[PDB]
């Protein structure tokens, strides 16, 4: 918000969870799949 | 719905007696 | 954070700049939302399964 | 305030320019006020900005984009706060409606993203106005 | 009795302080979090705590408990609710409640749950400092409802309360959602001419950025029902179009919203959705706050059924038990199964007064019309040809010219399903009483069976919706 | 702020018969934007203080509004209640309160029923429920028209009232009986077999013989005092067991599918 | 005792009669039923409010 | 539902319990 420390902390909240972000669309494309594989767990 | 009892009981036996003499 | 109040303006040192990371944050906290409605239903599926 | 929207509604509607200019400065702080009036009569305001036989264009963009954003329409309030060209810094100065300047970046960022998969450059797309915003930050 | 006022007060502080911290402090666990402190701490806080023992104000101890801000002017306020203008009509404490940081004894003790006034006082980039100050500031205005006070604290709580918040976050909007309710209320519901508008307009824009729920409902609700109040109907029309509730608001969040949404609908002649909204409510959340509105929903409500086209029975009177409440309606609801006239005009004028106060009044000219719509459907229906004139004195209409015209256009709407012959002198009774004939047996299982496929929807969800959380939980 | 007059209070003066032209009224529209801009300083910049100000300046527009529907100038009796609406109840209260808002308020109400603005008429009472704002002598008249409109209590309707008061009631009354008159044309389309010359006058409203052959060919119906539109029509509706149909219920094809879906 | 079903008019010097009934024992069946159902919702409601 | 309701007050007190004891019994597992 001001060039003080405060855009210091959310910057680092930022890095991190930018990171977070790549391995949080790993976990979406296996939450599509996992629908199929209760289906096929009853064959 | 309505209150139909209070009123029938006391139109139905004087009216009756007045209808029988006017009409069959 | 701040409710409103300039900074040594957006000229001078450049706080606007700076200053853009605080809404960036805006977008992955509106993330952070979904994500938990996400862990639910991937968990309701999962149980669903296992048993 | 309290006070209705509806007569400063009227003044925008009418043909006069000094009846609008009036009711442009008015709406500049009775905009958190009443939001749903100003929002349906968005339109007169837009007018007022898009001509050049205004002579308050500086003032119709800033009510208008403030209108806008509170729609959750946030598209609009970039393009005609920094179209206009001035009036843009008083968004700046705040840190409540800085809204307008950061969501100009964060646009800018979205459809960056996807020019520079391929070719590295922001190459064609990108309107002169988003451009210039980033290269400031 | 100061002596003994202080062993209530420990208790009562302790107990409400250590419920909202160790819940907020979690972080992540959102959907918990946010069901937990809306509809239980709030609801706490009026009901069972203020009634329980002497003096309903526990306040004073309440205000060091916790942490608003370090010099003594924020926590003036908990000694303002107390005495100044009013006094409210809660029992006040005797002494100890202090002009100035009331109490001289901490009850703090260094904890995570009643924290410590330094600890609490480093934070203003964490979550720690705002969430205090909220749940101080939303306890102090608690007693509101109860007490319908005006003019003691709540000058500068409107002003307070912005600057407790700032550009939040997604857990600070939870927390703050019950501090966003009494805003508007202290000049709202005793209807003071002031600004609530500029707050609650403000917080909406900044929670839908963040986008938490509670936070953008409770302001949403509000705004409609201030401006009902003020008589500034316009306003609130406009609104309902620009606004979107959430689908994952709370309970007595969407009663709230429901209620106030369905006295504007039925004023622009949609009675159909009005009636569905305002029934809802009462069942979805069943509140202490409840209890103020429940008289107005049921009141408004049967107005609003008679219009619709149904005519309501005697029975649903006699249930809520509010059937006096309910009584000088319960003789309009008459007045219709008979469908005539005459009673309906006399009746509604000198109890209109009354119903001036619900919202009823702008509806109130049009109940005229339902009460020959239901003459007319038992005149066609009932009989094939009864003379013009004998329909006339039964209804009590003016003319049996007037006879005429009345049912001339009720055939048009195509509700009654009749033929009028003028020149013959009678109404012919073109309807027979069926619903197995044309298409419609199949209309007839239609409606019975839509109104099914929501309860079986809601059913099924709500079964799973406990097992949800433990999946959540890790379990099998 | 009004003083003196040459476009200040000027349309005021007009408005009454001691100069009644209306021929000076025109030109007047457009010199009285420029005093009310000075008129339009004053509400919510101060409020108990402006007090007298805010009187004249709603007496001159209210005014005039009445006295340009006399001019029949449409535009400008909407622009002129329209600006006096937020004056109503303007913030906490400007008090520019003037008599001449008691007829304004009933002249809008029958303008509505007149432009079938029903919803509007509805969401004035709502902000009207104690009606002792300027009490009931000509808002009363237009609560009892609505009514009557809508019981279908026709020949009660005012059609012989509203054109008795002549400074800016009868502009909405005259719009009024056309739309009543097509309104009956249409009821008794569905509702009865035939029309008469006798039965005709009376109902539509119509004034000579003439307008009825207008009215009744249109829609179809002229044969002589003996037609036959509605009986039939009536008739043919129950029974499609023996006849196919898909009506009700829906596209049947479609409603079968998704009733499975749901469960 | 709707031994064939019909209506006698008096006015006219002739009997009505109908014939073949169309009532489906589909419908008859159904009506016990649905009586039964009514009451299990009532016991149920009882036990609710326990939950509650 | 309303016996699924029964069964999942019963539940609750375990689930709710067991949701600390996971995160703990990965540290343990991979201790010893």
């Amino acid at each position: 918000s001001f060039l003080g420390p405060e855009p210091e902390d959310l910057e680092d909240l930022y890095s991190r969870y930018k990171k977070l972000q790549q391995e949080l669309e790993f976990l979406e494309v296996q939450e599509e799949y996992i629908k199929d594989e209760q289906k096929n767990l009853k064959k | 719905n309505v209150e139909d009892d209070f009123s029938n009981q006391l139109r139905a036996e004087l009216e009756k007696h007045g209808y029988k003499m006017e009409t069959s | 954070m701040a409710l409103d109040g300039p900074e040594q303006m957006e000229l001078e040192e450049g706080k606007a700049g700076s200053g853009l990371r605080q809404y960036y944050l805006s977008k992955i906290e509106e993330l952070q939302l979904i994500v938990n409605d996400k862990s639910q239903n991937l968990r309701r599926l999962q149980a669903q399964r296992n048993e | 305030m309290i006070t209705s929207a509806a007569g400063i509604i009227s003044l925008l509607d009418e043909e006069e320019p000094q009846l609008k200019e009036f009711a442009l400065h008015k709406l500049n702080a009775v905009v958190n006020d009443f939001w749903a009036e100003i929002s349906e009569s968005v339109d007169k305001i837009e007018v007022l900005y898009e001509d050049e036989g205004f002579r308050s264009r500086q003032f119709a963009a800033l009510v208008a984009s403030k209108v806008f954003y509170h729609l959750g329409a946030f598209e609009e309030s970039l393009n005609y706060a920094l179209g206009a060209g001035d009036l843009f810094n008083v968004n700046d100065n705040s840190e409540y409606v800085e809204t307008i300047i950061a969501k100009c970046i964060d646009h800018y960022t979205k459809q960056c993203v996807e020019n520079a998969d391929l070719p590295e450059g922001e190459k064609k797309p990108i309107d002169q106005r988003l451009e210039g915003i980033v290269n400031k930050m | 009795p100061a002596p003994q006022d202080v062993e209530m007060k420990e208790e009562a502080a302790a107990g409400s302080g250590s419920a909202g911290e160790g819940d907020g402090k979690a972080a992540a666990t959102e959907h918990s979090q946010r069901e937990l402190d809306t509809v239980t701490l709030e609801d706490i806080k009026e009901h069972v705590r203020q009634l329980e023992k002497a003096v309903s104000g526990k306040e004073p101890r309440f205000v060091l408990r916790a942490l608003r801000m370090l010099p003594s002017t924020s926590r003036r306020l908990n000694h303002y609710v107390l005495y100044k203008a009013v006094h409210g009509f809660f029992t006040s404490n005797n002494a100890t409640r202090d002009f100035l940081l009331p109490f001289l004894e901490e009850p703090m003790d260094t904890e995570a749950d009643l924290q410590f006034r330094p600890r609490t006082g480093k934070a203003a980039s964490a979550p720690l400092l705002p969430e205090v100050e909220a749940y101080l500031q939303l306890l102090m205005v608690i007693f509101l409802m109860n007490s319908k006070r005006y003019k003691e604290a709540q000058k500068i709580s409107d002003d307070l309360m912005q600057k407790i918040s700032t550009q939040n976050r997604r857990a600070l909007d939870l927390v703050a959602a019950k501090c966003y309710y009494y805003h508007a209320r202290v000049y709202e519901f005793l209807d003071k001419l002031d600004v609530v508008r500029s707050f609650l307009h403000a917080r909406l824009r900044t929670a839908t950025l963040r986008h938490d729920a509670d936070g953008q409902a409770t302001l949403l609700n509000l705004l409609l029902r201030n401006y009902l109040h003020y008589s500034l109907y316009d306003q609130a029309e406009k609104l309902v179009s620009k606004s979107v509730f959430p689908e994952q608001a709370n309970n007595n969040e969407w009663a709230r919203y429901l209620y106030y949404t369905g006295r504007i609908k039925a004023i622009q002649l949609e009675y159909s959705e009005a009636r569905r909204t305002m029934t809802n409510a009462l069942r979805k959340a069943p509140q202490h706050t409840a209890v103020g509105f429940k008289q107005t929903v049921h009141k408004l409500l049967i107005v609003v059924e008679l219009l619709l086209g149904e005519i309501p029975d005697r029975l649903q009177f006699r249930q809520p038990s509010l059937k006096r409440s309910l009584m000088p309606y319960f003789l309009l609801t008459q007045a219709v199964r008979t469908g005539n006239l005459a009673k309906f005009n006399q009746v509604l004028d000198q109890f209109g007064e009354k119903f001036q106060t619900d919202g009823t009044y702008t509806l109130i000219i049009r109940l005229r019309h339902n009460v020959i719509k239901t003459g007319v459907r038992m005149i066609s229906l009932s009989y094939s040809r009864i003379s013009l004139a004998d329909i006339a004195q039964k209804l009590q209409l003016d003319s049996p010219e007037d006879a005429e015209f009345i049912v001339a256009k009720a055939i048009r709407d195509g509700v009654i399903e009749a033929s009028i012959n003028h020149e013959k002198g009678y109404v012919q009774s073109k309807e027979m009483i069926d619903i197995y004939s044309t298409r419609e047996p199949q209309l007839a299982f239609h409606q019975r069976i839509s109104f099914c496929l929501d309860i079986h929807n809601m059913s099924v969800k709500a079964m799973r919706f406990p097992p949800k959380s433990y999946n959540k939980d890790l379990e099998s | 702020l009004q003083a003196a007059a040459g476009m200040y209070e000027q349309l005021k003066d007009e408005w009454n018969r001691k100069s009644p032209n209306l021929s000076k009224c025109g030109e007047e529209l457009g010199r009285l934007k420029l005093v009310l801009l000075e008129l339009n300083f004053l509400p919510t910049t101060g409020t108990k203080l402006t007090k007298q100000q805010l009187i004249l300046a709603r007496d001159i527009l209210e005014i005039g509004a009445q006295w340009s529907i006399l001019c029949k100038d449409i535009p400008s009796f909407e622009r002129y209640m329209a600006q006096l609406k937020c004056y109503y109840f303007d913030y906490k209260e400007q008090l520019p309160e003037s008599a001449y808002m008691h007829q304004l308020l009933g002249l809008n109400l029958l303008f509505l029923l007149s432009q079938n603005r029903v919803a509007e008429f509805h969401t004035e009472l709502e902000r009207l429920p104690a009606k002792d704002i300027q009490t009931n002598v000509y808002i009363k008249h237009p609560v009892s028209l609505e009514q009557y409109l809508m019981e279908g209590s026709y020949n009660k309707v005012f059609l012989a009232k509203g054109n008795i008061p002549a400074e800016s009631y009868t502009f909405f009354i005259d719009i009024l009986l056309d739309t009543i008159r097509d309104e009956i044309a249409g009821c008794i389309e569905k509702a009865y077999e035939k029309i008469l010359f006798a039965e005709a006058t009376r109902i539509l409203f119509f004034s000579t013989p003439k307008k009825m052959t207008d009215y009744a060919k249109k829609r179809g119906w002229l044969l002589g005092p003996n037609n036959y539109y509605s009986f039939a029509s009536q008739q043919q509706k129950p029974e499609d067991s023996t006849i196919p149909s898909t009506e009700l219920a829906r596209q049947v094809i479609e409603y079968a599918r998704q009733l499975e879906m749901i469960v | 005792d709707k031994k064939f079903h019909g209506i006698l008019d008096q006015g006219e010097g002739v009997l009505i009669i109908f014939d073949e009934p169309p009532v489906d024992k589909t419908y008859e069946a159904a009506l016990e039923t649905i009586q039964n159902m009514s009451k299990v919702v009532d016991s149920l409601y009882n036990k609710a409010k326990k939950l509650t | 539902m309303v016996v699924v309701y029964l069964a999942s007050l019963i539940r609750s007190v375990v689930a709710l319990h067991n949701l600390i004891n996971n995160k703990i019994a990965n540290r343990d597992a991979e201790k010893k």
